[PDB]
Formats: structure tokens, C-alpha cells, sequence
């Protein structure tokens, strides 16, 4: 499902917020 | 959606509910309204969840426990029953069911735990708990178990572990103390050093729960168990000659069981609330209306006094609150609900070895303090950041911190996201209570991809916020009361390995 | 909520159990407590819960419990436990039951009394009242029936008693039974007689004075 | 350690109106429940009013229902009993006793004993007025080996009359049966001495009657009539 996918992306840029901070 | 003009009720598995339909069906042929009574699974967290949507039962029964939470949450109406009807019921019943002073349930009645022998294999039960082993081994011989009671639920080995010390909440000056927990002190520990003890030595069980034990002892397989009075029917069918006594004393010292009171609340969202009042009051606690869902199921010491003395023929009863006179009354403040999960789970894993004694005790007594700080974290910033105006009541140094911290590091996220969080929340249709309590599937998807971070969980408060906010534009406003629950759940749930491995949210204001 | 006590007064020796029971009526609450009261002096509060015993006071005492009655028992009695014991409940309703009370005493050899009867005094005759007093002394068990035969007549009414505890060194008692007439009435009656009943006493003792004689 | 003392237990009328005040020390008044008790003169312990709920909820005996009043005042720590329409029979020995259990939520349960105790204060509730002892000589007439000297006294009020023999040198033998109240509710102690019959003449034997409240000496003298 493309909810899955959203998901998917809140932990690919929660990754990406902390790795920058 | 509770439909107005027919009266719902919850009442738990393992009680009357049999007599709880019938003064229903009592009420339907008086009042002239349908009255439905269910049971749902562990009833006691379906209640919270359904009645946040608006929806649930236009009653829900349960003991004293946990209703705080539920009254201080606003899940539950508060009741306003005449001087003369608050004078019909046991003064301590009222203490325990009032809530911030002012009473937010009808009690039914006040029940406690026992030990409950088998007369034939023993002919006396054994005095304190040291002599469980020695009549285990004897009654080994022969084939059969001395105790044999339920380790899953916290309750029922609650008052083993409060024998010798150990304590929920530290009472001081007139008030609780929810940063002083006594589930980690000697007293509970030796309790339930002592159990697993029994547990090891072939004499019980982990995998025992209600129904094996209740199942077991009903056909006559082990000699005692441990139980309170809505078992007693199941007993008396099976027609196994059986005795009911006092808790055996521990290290010299009596078993303390956590006395409670079980009790009606009137949903808050019931658009029925005089339907629930008459159905409590005038149908339910009588003398004739007590006397059915008791013969049915009996509940125990009633909480009518002029019941009493019919309460008084069954020398069950006296042992029972005998028990209860060694033990205390429940407190109602919210925290215990979270208090109960705590034990379970130390109950449990110190039961199965997976976790050693001191190990299950010392996690169970974080819980305590990583339940209530988290939800009180998100309370007063999801609801700040929904009204904008910062809440003035007090918090302790690491909540503040904790405040400020999440303050400064959501709202900037919030800022450097701002048009995925819209997209998302227009992706939901966050349109009523039900989405927001359907958020909770979200909500495991965030975590469920095998890794966690800080930075996870804080972007995950921020949308809260954000939701927060546009439920309040779209004037849920309530809608922010369980959100923010609905996190602390599944933080407790599902993170609690995390959160005291990183010292809690001491670690959470560290990293940011 | 009525809590029945028993016995009403037992006697003892040093080291002996003469347990005391309770009963609860119509009342199931489990919240008994046994206190001590020494005479004239604030009741100590010995054991609560019906079960567990108030910190500070000697293992001796026990709250044994028998469902619907609680038992207070003393292992081996001590010259010091000699008091009143009192048993009370505390409903779980909001009350206070307390019982009657039940009084331990020394045992020691039965001894019979001594029985002297005073007449009132020409002072008191003048003054307008007749007060006479008969006098038991240095008897036991503390049972000993007293009454007044006047002129072939027996007159129990207007009589009262004050009753010694146990005395010094000896453990024995003492009773003053006072009965008070008019001074026509004294006058009027001749012969007066105090009539002892006791256990000491195999059959009953009389002392007796006549008016105007002696 | 805890130590409370309760005033205010002096004379009423019938149908009078008095408070007692139990001031306490060593622990809070209003963290712990309070029951004012009271023993009648030679009976037992009687309750009579409870402070027991956490929100000051109070109870009463049936024949204390509504007539007492059970107060606190967590300012001074001074719980009250405040009375009205005092009859004869409430007059007894009142004590302010405590009742604490160190696990006690909001809710105060389970019911412990009473851990403390007050010293007590009389009240006498009467209608009498205060006068001095009369007193009325009991010469023995002599009786076997040892005979028996004594002085009744009649008509005091109110307590206490303390008796004496020789001036208190004679303290042997010595048995003062406790005044029992009359049917005019005035007491009457009583005392008398067990001696040698033989030392009739030869020693004298007074008594010492002493009535502080009335501030009245009686010193008597007590011979053998002539019988
Ligand atoms: O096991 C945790 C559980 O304990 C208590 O629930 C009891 C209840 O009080 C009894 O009336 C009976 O129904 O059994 C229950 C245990 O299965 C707490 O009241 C509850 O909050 C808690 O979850």
C-alpha cells in the first residue's frame, strides 16, 4: 500500500534529520 | 455514536453478567427501553479507546482500579446521587470511588482475594506460605498439586508480593507520591523471590492462567488456589467440597491484597446519562438487584448495607474481606492503571525466568516513572501547541527540561516540513474521533521498519502537535485528549526497552 | 453491630492461658483490636486486626481468630497482665463497637471473709439519717452474695456496695455494703443482721446488732 | 513521641452545654482519624464520636447522634467534642484517642486500633453544689483478736476526699472503700482499719477527712462505745 511507502519516508527523513543533527 | 434511548453496559467476562442481563431485562419491562450488556475482551482498555470516539457503552463496570483515569481523562460523567443515596452505601466504598472529591462511579462492591482449599486431599491449609513446598511434595506422591492459581494477571499474585512489604504509591501529608514507587523495595521482592522459587520447584507453573487453574481445581486435580468471590460459582457446580480462608502469612507477616471495589460509571459522550442513573441506582444497587447478579456470579462483600446481613450467612465472604482487612483499598489515581501493566509484565517474566527477580522488579518500578512522565510530556505541549497559549500548571526539573526541549526542537521541524505534514494529514481525512483513534495504526507503522532513533520520535510529536492543531481548526478539539494517550501506549508498548536503556527522557533532552 | 465478650471475669495465676473470646453479631467487618486498661490509667492498646499485635507489647498476647469469634490468649500469664481486657470493632461502616470488658485477677488459696456490722452512729442518728454498713474482709474469689435481714424481714432494695480490689501482699478483697434508711424507720426496727454467702464460707455467716441493747 | 492531652472536662447543668478540647502533639491532627471515647466511672470503654474519612466525614454513637458535635482544627491541631444538651449519664471520663495506619490513601482503610490515648478529663454533669464531707465515727463493739476502726463519710461533692489515719502515720491495715455516688448525687467514701483489739484504749486512732474543693479538715476521733 502507498501508506506503506509514507511510512516508509517518515523514517527515511527522520534518518536523514538526525544524521544532520 | 452511542444511540440514545437504549441502555449499553460493560461488564468484564468473569463476572455476573448472566444477572446483569436479567435486572436489564428487569429495567426493559419497567422503563420501557433496551438494555444490552456485553463483556468484551479485557473490557477495561476498550472502554478508554471507544468512548474518546464518542461511541461505547452508556455504562461500564469495573472496580474502583482504574475509574480516576477514566473520570480525570472526562471518559466518565460525574454522578450526582442524593445525600440520602450516598448515605445507602459504605462510607469507604464512597472514599474509594470519589475522585478529586467528587464521585465518579457507582460502587457495587468491595471484593478481595482468598485462598481457597479443597477440603478433601487437605484437611488443613497450610498457615503460611513456607509450608506450600512440603504439601506440594506430599500431594506429588499421590499425584495431585497443592497450589495451583493464576500467575498472568498481577492481581491475583499482588497480595503475596505486598505480604512482607512493597507498596503501589507512597502516601505523605494527605497525598500520593508517584515518583516513590514500593513494587522495588525488599518487601516485594522476597514476595516474589518466593514465587519463583515455587515455580522452579515443580510446584506450579508458569503457563497457569484463570481458566487452566479455575478448570484444574474444579475437577478436583490441586488441592488450593488463589481466587477471589466471582469464582466461587464455578466451584460450588463442579461439587468439589471446598473451604475458603485467609491468605497464607509470609515470613510471619500477613498477604496484603490490593483491595478492590467494583464499581458503574456513566459514560461521558452517553447522551443517556439519567438512563444510566436510573439503571444504577433505582434497578441495579438493591437489594433484589444485587441478589440476582450475586447468585449468579457471587461478587462479593456487597456494598449495600442493608444487603449485609444476608452477606453475613456465607463465612466466604468473611474470609474474603478478612483478607481484605489484612490488605488496603486500591487507589484510584490514574497512574495505577499503567501501574497494573508494570507488574503484569514483571509478574510474567520473572514467572517464565526470563527475567531474574530484581530484574522484573526494577523494570516494573521504571514503568511507573516512564508511563506518567511521557504522558504528561505530551500533555501541555500536543494541547499548547493546539491553543498556542503554554499551560501554567506545575510539572519536576527533568520535566521541564523535557518541555522546553521538545518546545524548541518539534516547532523547528515543523517549520523545515510544514507541506509534508499537510500532505499527510490531507492523505489521512482526519475528519472525526474515529481517525484520531485509528491513528494508533500510523503510529506502529512508523516504528514497525526495524530501526529507531530519537530523531523518529521527536518528528513523530511534532505531527502530533501539527494534528493537534488542525483538529482544533477543525474543532475536534477533544480529539487532542486521546492522541497524545494513544502515544504514551504505544511508546510503553512497544518502546519501553528503548526509553530505559536512553535513561528514560533524561537521554531524549540529552541528544537534543 | 454488638461485640458479646467472655468471660465476665476469669482468675488466673502466673502463667496459665484463660484465653477470652468475642463475638460479633450480625457484623462480619474483620477489624477487631484488644486493649489493656490498667485501673485508673489510659487503656493500652495490645493487638489489632484481630490478628497482629500492636508493636511494643509482649509475644505472650495473641489475636487468634475462630470466623465469627476472635480470641485473645496469653501464653504464659504474667503478674503484670492482671487488668481489664477490652475487645472492639471497628465495622467496616463508619463505627466503634467496644465490649464489656472482662477483668483478670491472682489466683490464690480460697480464703473466707471477715464480717463486721456497724450501726449508724449517734452523730449521723441525729442528723437525721441511718446509714449501716457491713464489712467483709480479706476473702476470695470475688463472688460473695451480701444481704440485709431486718426484724425477721429480708430488705435488699435500698442497699449498695463498694468493693476493695485486691489488696497488698495478700491479693484478697474487700466490700462495704451501705444501706441507707430513714431515722423513723431505724428506730422502728429493732434487730438488723448482714448475711454473707461466700465460697470460703461452707454455709452462710451472720452479724448482727440490735437497737438500745449494749 | 505522640502526646495528647484533652481540657474542658469541668461541672455542667443537666441539660448543659460544654466542649472538650484535645490538643495533640507529635503528629498532625488532620492526617490521622480521631475518636473521643468515654468510660463511665466503673464501666467500660464506651465510643463516642469518629473523625474518620479523609474529607472529615464524622460519625456518632446513637445516644451522642446530632446532640455532639465532633470538630477539628488543623490551624491549632485541637480536635473538639462539642456538646449540647448534657444530661446526667454522659458524665465519664473522656478520652481523645488517635487512630493512624502508615498505608492509608485518601480512603482510610483498613480500621486499626487505637494507638494512643489521652489522659482523660472528668465532667461531671450535675445538679449538686459544692460543700464539705460529713462525717460519722463506725467504733468497733471488741471483736475476736482484731477489730475493725473506722469513719464513714457521707454527703461530699465532688471528688476527691482523701483520708488519712494519725496524721498518715498508720498506714497498716488501711482499706478506703471508693465513694459511691448517692441518690442525691453526692459521694461517700468510706474508710476503716483493721488493730489489735486489745489496744482499744491504749492507742488513740483519729481519721483526717480532707475535702480540697471546699477546702474543709475534719480531723475525728473514733473510741469503742460503751458496749
Ligand atoms: O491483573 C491486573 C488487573 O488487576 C485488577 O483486576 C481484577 C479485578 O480487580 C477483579 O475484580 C477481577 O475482575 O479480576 C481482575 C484481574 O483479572 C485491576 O483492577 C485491573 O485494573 C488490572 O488490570
Amino acid at each position: 500500500s502507498t501508506m506503506g511507502q509514507v511510512g516508509r519516508q517518515l523514517a527515511i527523513i527522520g534518518d536523514d534529520i538526525n544524521r544532520r543533527y | 455514536k452511542i444511540e440514545e434511548g437504549k441502555l449499553v453496559i460493560w461488564i468484564n467476562g468473569d463476572k455476573g453478567y448472566n444477572g446483569l442481563a436479567e435486572v436489564g431485562k428487569k429495567f426493559e419491562k419497567d422503563t420501557g427501553i433496551k438494555v444490552t450488556v456485553e463483556h468484551p475482551d479485557k473490557l477495561e482498555e476498550k472502554f478508554p479507546q471507544v468512548a474518546a470516539t464518542g461511541d461505547g457503552p452508556d455504562i461500564i463496570f469495573w472496580a474502583h482500579d482504574r475509574f480516576g483515569g477514566y473520570a480525570q481523562s472526562g471518559l466518565l460523567a460525574e454522578i450526582t446521587p442524593d445525600k440520602a443515596f450516598q448515605d445507602k452505601l459504605y462510607p469507604f466504598t464512597w472514599d474509594a470511588v470519589r475522585y478529586n472529591g467528587k464521585l465518579i462511579a457507582y460502587p457495587i462492591a468491595v471484593e478481595a482475594l482468598s485462598l481457597i482449599y479443597n477440603k478433601d486431599l487437605l484437611p488443613n491449609p497450610p498457615k503460611t506460605w513456607e509450608e506450600i513446598p512440603a504439601l506440594d511434595k506430599e500431594l506429588k506422591a499421590k499425584g495431585k498439586s497443592a497450589l495451583m492459581f493464576n500467575l498472568q494477571e498481577p492481581y491475583f499474585t499482588w497480595p503475596l508480593i505486598a505480604a512482607d512489604g512493597g507498596y503501589a504509591f507512597k502516601y505523605e501529608n494527605g497525598k500520593y507520591d508517584i515518583k516513590d514507587v514500593g513494587v522495588d523495595n525488599a518487601g516485594a521482592k522476597a514476595g516474589l523471590t518466593f514465587l519463583v522459587d515455587l515455580i522452579k520447584n515443580k510446584h506450579m507453573n508458569a503457563d497457569t492462567d484463570y481458566s487452566i487453574a479455575e478448570a484444574a481445581f474444579n475437577k478436583g486435580e490441586t488441592a488450593m488456589t488463589i481466587n477471589g468471590p466471582w469464582a466461587w460459582s464455578n466451584i460450588d457446580t463442579s461439587k468439589v467440597n471446598y473451604g475458603v480462608t485467609v491468605l497464607p502469612t509470609f515470613k510471619g507477616q500477613p498477604s496484603k491484597p490490593f483491595v478492590g471495589v467494583l464499581s458503574a460509571g456513566i459514560n461521558a459522550a452517553s447522551p443517556n446519562k439519567e438512563l444510566a442513573k436510573e439503571f444504577l441506582e433505582n434497578y441495579l444497587l438493591t437489594d433484589e438487584g444485587l441478589e440476582a447478579v450475586n447468585k449468579d456470579k457471587p461478587l462479593g462483600a456487597v456494598a449495600l448495607k442493608s444487603y449485609e446481613e444476608e452477606l453475613a450467612k456465607d463465612p466466604r465472604i468473611a474470609a474474603t474481606m478478612e483478607n481484605a482487612q489484612k490488605g488496603e483499598i486500591m487507589p484510584n489515581i490514574p497512574q495505577m492503571s499503567a501501574f497494573w501493566y508494570a507488574v503484569r509484565t514483571a509478574v510474567i517474566n520473572a514467572a517464565s525466568g526470563r527475567q531474574t527477580v530484581d530484574e522484573a522488579l526494577k523494570d516494573a518500578q521504571t514503568i511507573i516513572e516512564l508511563y506518567r512522565q511521557s504522558l504528561e510530556i505530551i500533555s501541555r505541549y500536543l494541547r499548547e501547541q493546539a491553543t498556542g497559549a503554554a499551560d501554567t500548571a506545575p510539572m519536576g526539573a527533568t520535566s521541564r527540561k523535557a518541555l522546553e526541549t521538545l518546545r524548541r526542537v518539534g516547532d523547528g521541524v515543523q517549520r523545515n516540513h510544514e507541506t509534508a505534514f499537510q500532505g499527510m494529514l490531507r492523505k489521512l481525512d482526519i475528519k472525526n474521533e474515529d481517525d484520531v483513534k485509528s491513528l494508533s495504526r500510523v503510529m506502529i507503522h512508523v516504528f514497525s521498519d526495524g530501526v529507531t532513533n530519537w530523531g523518529r520520535i521527536v518528528t513523530l510529536i511534532s505531527f502530533g502537535a501539527f494534528v493537534a492543531k488542525h483538529l482544533k481548526t477543525i474543532n475536534q478539539e477533544s480529539a487532542i485528549e486521546p492522541l497524545a494517550e494513544s502515544i504514551t501506549d504505544v511508546l510503553v508498548r512497544t518502546k519501553r526497552d528503548w526509553l530505559v536503556k536512553q535513561r528514560g527522557w533524561d537521554g531524549f533532552v540529552e541528544f537534543f | 453491630a454488638q461485640m458479646t465478650q467472655s468471660p465476665s471475669s476469669l482468675s488466673a495465676s502466673v502463667g496459665d492461658r484463660v484465653t477470652i473470646t468475642c463475638r460479633a453479631s450480625q457484623s462480619v467487618s474483620s477489624a477487631v483490636a484488644w486493649y489493656q486498661q490498667k485501673p485508673g490509667k489510659a487503656p493500652k492498646l495490645l493487638i489489632y486486626s484481630a490478628s497482629s499485635l500492636y508493636s511494643g507489647v509482649p509475644s505472650r498476647f495473641s489475636g487468634s481468630r475462630s470466623g465469627t469469634d476472635f480470641t485473645l490468649t496469653i501464653s504464659s500469664l504474667q503478674p503484670e497482665d492482671f487488668a481489664t481486657y477490652y475487645c472492639q470493632q471497628a465495622s467496616l461502616t463508619a463505627l466503634l463497637t467496644f465490649g464489656q470488658g472482662t477483668k483478670v485477677e491472682i489466683k490464690r488459696t480460697v480464703a473466707a471473709p471477715s464480717v463486721f456490722i456497724f450501726p449508724p452512729s449517734d452523730s449521723q442518728l441525729k442528723s437525721g439519717t441511718a446509714s449501716v454498713v457491713c464489712l467483709l474482709n480479706n476473702f476470695y474469689p470475688r463472688e460473695a452474695k451480701v444481704q440485709w435481714k431486718v426484724d425477721n424481714a429480708l430488705q435488699s432494695g435500698n442497699s449498695q456496695e463498694s468493693v476493695t480490689e485486691q489488696d497488698s501482699k495478700d491479693s484478697t478483697y474487700s466490700l462495704s455494703s451501705t444501706l441507707t434508711l430513714s431515722k423513723a424507720d431505724y428506730e422502728k426496727h429493732k434487730v438488723y443482721a448482714c448475711e454473707v454467702t461466700h465460697q470460703g464460707l461452707s454455709s452462710p455467716v451472720t452479724k448482727s446488732f440490735n437497737r438500745g441493747e449494749c | 513521641e505522640v502526646q495528647l492531652v484533652e481540657s474542658g472536662g469541668g461541672l455542667v447543668q443537666p441539660g448543659g452545654s460544654l466542649r472538650l478540647s484535645c490538643a495533640a502533639s507529635g503528629f498532625n491532627l488532620s492526617s490521622s482519624s480521631i475518636h473521643w471515647v468515654r468510660q463511665a466511672p466503673g464501666k467500660g470503654l464506651e465510643w463516642v464520636a469518629s473523625i474518620y474519612s479523609y474529607y472529615g466525614s464524622t460519625s456518632y454513637a446513637d445516644s451522642v447522634k446530632g446532640r455532639f458535635t465532633i470538630s477539628a482544627d488543623t490551624s491549632k491541631n485541637t480536635a473538639y467534642l462539642q456538646m449540647n444538651s448534657l444530661r446526667a449519664e454522659d458524665t465519664a471520663v473522656y478520652y481523645c484517642a488517635r487512630e493512624y495506619h502508615s498505608y492509608w490513601s485518601y480512603s482510610w482503610w483498613p480500621r486499626v486500633g487505637l494507638d494512643y490515648w489521652g489522659q482523660g478529663t472528668l465532667v461531671t454533669v450535675s445538679s449538686a453544689s459544692t460543700k464539705g464531707p460529713s462525717v460519722f465515727p463506725l467504733a468497733p463493739a471488741a471483736a475476736a483478736a482484731t477489730a475493725a476502726l473506722g469513719c464513714l463519710v457521707k454527703d461530699y461533692f465532688p471528688e476527691p476526699v482523701t483520708v488519712s489515719w494519725n496524721s498518715g502515720a498508720l498506714t497498716s491495715g488501711v482499706h478506703t472503700f471508693p465513694a459511691v455516688l448517692q441518690s442525691s448525687g453526692l459521694y461517700s467514701l468510706s474508710s476503716v482499719v483493721t488493730v489489735p483489739s486489745s489496744s482499744l484504749g491504749t492507742q488513740t486512732y483519729i481519721c483526717n477527712v480532707n475535702h480540697k474543693p471546699s477546702n474543709t479538715k475534719v480531723d475525728k476521733k473514733v473510741e469503742p462505745k460503751s458496749c
